[PDB]
């Protein structure tokens, strides 16, 4: 069974690390089990707040400054958001270099959460001291493709460069690491430990590849500086030579994708099945992505090709449409002022009022959003439950793939483990869709090279811009009055799952999530660092 | 056994761009500065510990016999006593001013903590600060929204073996900083003939016309983005988009509206 200790009182843990941004954490325990919890965020910014009065066109330039790990997302959103404001149809070209965008961005998010920020809840990277490289290199030989980074003679050079670098007597990065010693809750052989720190080591250099492919039609990375409002500005991007080394960097960060992110993460979960168990939530949110239509919200709810959806009570059978009118935010729990919850966010209002540390009545700067008094999880999980009960092909496939290569039901993914595959099963679906959708828009920029849509301002209007972030269902919502900016809000994936209690007092998934969780060890609860980052949580998307 | 040089990196109010830009470098890529020519002894983002394991790694790398350098990414709020920017439960001008008493020296990595930044443009609700006016303290500064990570990486090694580089009355790097993105635009001679895109979708936009009439800031911004790219592919010019002049202090109100010049 699952090691857990029969601590009973509060563990705090602040900062929450291998996150974007600051996170406070509250759990109460009793008998080594979490009871209840808090998720504090700890930074206030006010995005909304300074986009008052401005153009709107400014507005991308500001909001993709939310967040610098899920770059590029918000710029995207915001420049949805105002093309719908002025009613202008992007063009072809311009609906597939913006969603080729997200895509490369879904690829360098996901490989560097996965190695650089959650591995090191499962992997204990010290063990990997104690593994023979000649029997590593065996066992990688079996449970993932030949390749010679995954030979013994690699295995041992990265075992020899932790090693020095351990003996140096400066950690670094792994000061006080909670698997200094060794810890009950971690399970890998020493084998696995470093096949996983060697791969950890590797994703570093892959994710500078990533990247450069999306500054490719992006114009650089981190903050891309491409779209415009009616389309894209890079003509550039839609030629053969740039489109040919996107390509090529592409496929070299698949293959990095297939021979080591899907085979680790298969590896861990098949020494966590337990965690099969832990950090379920019931309610799940998508505004689908990657869209063949783009010319309206409507549009781009329906014709994502990773779909939207709605799903209550974990019920695959009954998928729902986005009720886009049906979406609001509590403060009751927040570090706002009075008279702010259940606001739309096209009546958004963002009045920031601090009161003190851990007050269980105001304890975070994240807004609590709702749909229709619910709490939805949104992200990788939510798309794959989504994409799977609609029998999206790509997803069924991959997914029965993992629970047939797991021995598990379809139901132990509503869980921490679950969460996790899911981000890695969607990684793996983006890659097989690159080179069709690359060479998609060759063809098209071959053809034509209209990218960018004339377009008016308009004196009074309003506009939603939807995505599906690498973290999940975003919106940016836009009212317009004197053509500047009259109200500006975003409600973020972050929000929807990190966020506090709402009015009614009800948990938000990670802190649902959380109910549950065994603490084998009280001084160091690497549980709720497994359970919190598989949501993969950004605190500046969440605030802003 | 050579020991290397500490270094501790603060996240305030910041977006973590500035972290993501660091590891793009690939001279060295960050696993050999990490492991070769730094220690790099607390680094929020992806540093193993978390909680009072984190918070004593930081306070056993502040008391470090050899002393330390100091990184800096995101602006100070300083309103409510800096309590609406917080880890540990300690306001983090608290924290920031603690870390800079004793460091080697201090670098800003970014435009928000070299001048203020992002959360710092008007109405500035958090009252937020760029380090030096938080602390009063020089400064380092590598910015830009977020710096090319070789300009970061280039000031630190220079620092660690070198000395402090020749700064600007801003506190840049003359290295990186000392020419005008313009001055080394490839639409320069556009520039010189007016030749000028009047919109996006125009065909002065196809043939790469100058970006001046569409808000471009490139005459008015110290970076060295074309001459060095970006990723080692690209830069916003080059892509058909204006420069937002992202280096500058305070840029967020002095080059905005971003698609103008006035
Ligand atoms: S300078 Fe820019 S990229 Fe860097 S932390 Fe600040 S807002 Fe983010
Ligand atoms: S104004 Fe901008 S696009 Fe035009 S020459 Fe200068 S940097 Fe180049
Ligand atoms: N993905 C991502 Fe960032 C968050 N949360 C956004 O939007
Ligand atoms: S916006 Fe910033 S990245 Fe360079 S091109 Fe202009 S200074
Ligand atoms: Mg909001
Ligand atoms: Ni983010």
């Amino acid at each position: 069974p699952t090691p857990q200790s029969t601590f009973t009182g509060p563990i705090v843990v602040d900062p929450i690390t291998r996150i974007e941004g600051h996170l406070r954490i509250m759990v109460e325990v009793e008998n080594g089990k979490v009871k209840d919890a808090w998720s504090s965020s700890q930074l206030f910014r006010g995005l909304e707040i300074i986009l008052k009065g401005r153009d709107p066109r400014d507005a991308q330039h500001f909001t993709q400054r939310a967040c610098g790990m899920c770059t590029y997302v918000h710029a995207l959103a915001s420049s949805r958001c105002v093309d719908d404001a002025v009613k202008v149809s992007i063009p072809a070209n311009a609906r597939m270099m913006r969603n080729l965008v997200m895509a490369s961005q879904y690829l360098h998010d996901h490989l560097v959460h996965f190695y650089h920020l959650h591995a090191l809840d499962w992997v204990d990277v010290t063990a990997a001291l104690k593994a023979d490289p000649n029997k590593a290199a065996k066992l990688a030989a079996s449970i993932a493709p030949a390749r010679p980074g995954n030979s013994a003679k690699a295995l041992k050079a990265v075992q020899d460069k932790l090693k020095a670098f351990v003996e140096s007597g400066q950690l670094g990065i792994f000061t006080n690491a909670y698997f200094l010693g060794g810890h009950k809750a971690y399970y890998l052989p020493p084998e696995v430990d470093l096949i996983a720190t060697a791969h950890y080591l590797e994703a570093l250099h892959m994710q500078v590849k990533a990247a450069s492919a999306m500054a490719i039609l992006g114009g650089k990375n981190p903050h891309t500086q491409f779209t415009v409002v009616g389309g894209c500005s890079n003509y550039q991007g839609l030629t053969k030579d740039p489109l040919a080394n996107y390509l090529a960097l592409s496929k070299e960060v698949c293959q990095f994708v297939n021979e080591c992110y899907i085979p680790d993460l298969l590896a861990v979960a098949g020494f966590y099945k337990d965690w099969g168990g832990i950090g379920g939530t019931s309610n799940y949110l998508a505004f689908g992505e990657f869209a063949t239509d783009d010319s309206s919200p409507e549009k781009h709810l329906a014709t994502s090709q990773f779909p939207s959806g709605v799903i209550t009570g974990r019920d695959l059978g009954k998928v729902d449409n986005v009720d886009l009118g049906a979406i609001y935010e509590d403060v009751k729990y927040s570090w706002y002022a009075p008279g702010g919850d259940g606001k739309h966010p096209y009546d958004g209002v963002t009045d920031p009022k601090y009161t003190k540390l851990d007050d269980k009545d105001h304890y975070s700067w994240m807004k609590a959003p709702r749909y229709k008094g619910k709490a939805m999880e949104v992200g990788p999980l939510a798309r794959t439950f989504i994409a799977y009960a609609k029998g999206q092909p790509d997803f069924k496939k991959v997914v029965d793939m993992v629970l047939g290569k797991l021995s598990v039901p379809a139901t132990a993914l509503h869980s921490t483990l679950g969460r996790t595959a899911a981000r890695g099963i969607e990684t793996a679906i983006v890659c097989a869709n690159m080179e069709k959708w690359i060479k998609e828009m060759a063809d098209s920029g071959a053809k034509d090279n209209t990218l960018c849509a004339k377009w008016e301002m308009p004196e009074e209007s309003k506009g939603v811009g939807l995505a599906d972030a690498p973290r999940g269902a975003l919106s940016h919502w836009i009212r317009i009055k004197g053509k500047k900016i009259d109200n500006f809000q975003l409600v973020v994936p972050s929000t929807w799952n990190l966020g506090p209690r709402g009015a009614q007092g009800d948990k938000s998934p990670v802190e649902e999530a959380l109910i549950g969780t065994p603490i084998a060890d009280p001084k160091r609860p690497v549980e709720i660092l497994r359970t919190v980052h598989a949501f993969d949580p950004c605190i500046a998307c969440g605030v802003h | 056994a050579k020991h290397r040089p500490s270094v501790v990196w603060l996240h305030n109010a910041e977006c973590t761009g500035c972290t993501e830009a660091a590891i793009r470098t690939i001279k060295p890529y960050i696993d050999a500065l990490i492991l070769d020519t730094i220690s790099l002894d607390y680094q929020e983002t992806i540093m193993a510990a978390a909680g009072e394991a984190a918070e004593a790694a930081l306070h056993q790398a502040l008391e470090g016999k050899d002393g330390y350098y100091l990184v800096v990414e995101g602006g100070l709020p300083t309103i409510d006593g800096g309590q609406w920017g917080m880890v540990a439960g300690h306001p983090m001008i608290e924290t920031t001013k603690k870390a800079a008493a004793k460091a080697k020296g201090i670098i800003c990595i970014g435009t928000c903590s070299a001048y203020g930044g992002v959360q710092k443009a008007k109405p500035n609700p958090s009252q937020a600060k760029g380090v030096s006016e938080a602390l009063g303290v020089k400064t380092i500064n590598i910015p830009g929204c977020p710096p090319n990570p070789i300009n970061f990486v280039g000031a630190v090694v220079h620092v660690l073996t070198k000395g402090i580089p020749d700064l600007d009355e801003n506190g840049r790097p003359k290295l990186f900083y000392g020419e005008l993105v313009h001055d080394n635009c490839p639409r320069l001679p556009h520039f010189e003939a007016s030749e000028f895109a009047p919109s996006f979708d125009s065909e002065e936009a196809k043939k790469g016309f100058c970006l001046y009439e569409l808000g471009c800031k490139g005459p008015v911004t110290y970076n060295n983005c074309p001459k060095v790219l970006f990723n080692q592919v690209n830069w916003p010019v080059q892509a058909g988009h204006p420069c937002l002049g992202c280096s500058e202090p305070d840029f967020w109100d002095t080059m905005t509206p971003f698609y103008e010049q006035g």
